[PDB]
């Protein structure tokens, strides 16, 4: 089980922007991830959820892989 | 799930230059996006869906896989293609007119008012439209009232137990067949074609086209019955190239 900070506990779709920024800044911190910048995912939770593995990969070559499985995780609980 | 405007819930075959870039606009504020140039796909939709994710990527840095993705889910849940078929079958007019019978009409065959003569007459809807269209429209506008027609005959059969389980096991060409008869009389019309409904649902392609031929609905309009019935026997759109 994976705990999240309270203001995203919130299903992913209704994320902002600035959730997705905060997820970012919070799954570097909890799983010793290299530096994430901010503006790897300029978008909402809604337009998170249309990215495909490979996206991620694309995105975030360091973390990407991990960052997806992370979101299928939570969608998962 | 992604509610789009209703013109552009049309298949993205149909979308023009400018339908592109409503698109992009209406993305940009579902997605809380960077801002989309403009002129980032300077192309219609048949040119769109020739483009690779790599293409959306290269024209869009910051939202191009967004936009691909979201182009994937709108093409996965599409939706009988029956837009041409009914622009053929009902015509696309952007001014009042009177159909065959004698009521107003307007855009692919939605009827108005069945209220009569040229004392305005209607004047709505004019919203629906709508603001104050004065009896004039877009061709998206004409698209909205289509889709909205469409969704009102699928929900029509979706809530019909004789209309139902026949659309249920029907293919994609052969649903819209079965919506263009809905769309021209009505639920309650199309579901008095008992025996012929029960002959769709089992296969018997052959069988139901000889049998919906003998029909008063073949008599009153037989062009367009004929299109119809040889969508429902073939399963493809010979009748309508
Ligand atoms: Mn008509
Ligand atoms: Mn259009």
């Amino acid at each position: 089980s994976i705990r999240l900070p309270a203001h995203l506990r919130l299903q992913p779709i209704y994320w902002s922007r600035d959730d997705v920024a905060q997820w970012l800044k919070w799954a570097e911190n909890e799983f010793s991830l290299r530096p994430i910048d901010s503006n790897t995912f300029e978008m909402n939770g809604k337009a998170l959820l249309l990215l495909t593995k490979e996206d991620f990969r694309y995105r975030s070559p360091h973390s990407g892989d991990e960052l997806y499985e992370l979101l299928q995780h939570i969608l998962k609980q | 799930s992604i509610r789009l405007p209703a013109h552009l819930r049309l298949q993205p075959i149909y979308w023009s230059r400018d339908d592109v870039a409503q698109w992009l606009k209406w993305a940009e504020n579902e997605f809380s996006l960077r801002p989309i140039d403009s002129n980032t796909f300077e192309m219609n939709g048949k040119a769109l869906l020739l483009l690779t994710k790599e293409d959306f990527r290269y024209r869009s840095p910051h939202s191009g896989d967004v936009l691909y993705e979201l182009l994937q889910h709108i093409l996965k849940q599409a939706g009988p293609n029956i837009f041409e078929m009914l622009r053929i079958d009902e015509g696309l007019r952007l001014k009042i007119y009177k159909d065959t019978e004698g009521y107003y009409t307007i855009g692919i065959g939605h009827l108005l008012t069945k209220s009569p003569s040229l004392n305005a007459a209607k004047s709505e809807l004019d919203k629906a439209i709508g603001r104050n269209t004065n009896g004039v429209i877009t061709k998206d506008e004409a698209e909205k009232l289509f889709c909205q027609d469409v969704d009102a005959a699928v929900r029509g059969i979706l809530r019909n137990a004789k209309l139902k389980p026949v659309y249920d096991s029907l293919d994609c060409v052969r649903r819209a067949a079965l919506i263009n008869m809905v769309f021209q009389m009505g639920e309650t019309g199309v579901a008095g074609f008992t025996n012929s409904l029960r002959m769709l649902q089992q296969k018997r392609w052959d069988e139901a086209a000889v049998n919906l031929a003998k029909s008063r609905w073949y008599n009153q309009t037989p062009n367009r019955a004929k299109r119809v019935i040889t969508t429902f026997r073939t399963g493809t759109w010979d009748a309508y190239k």
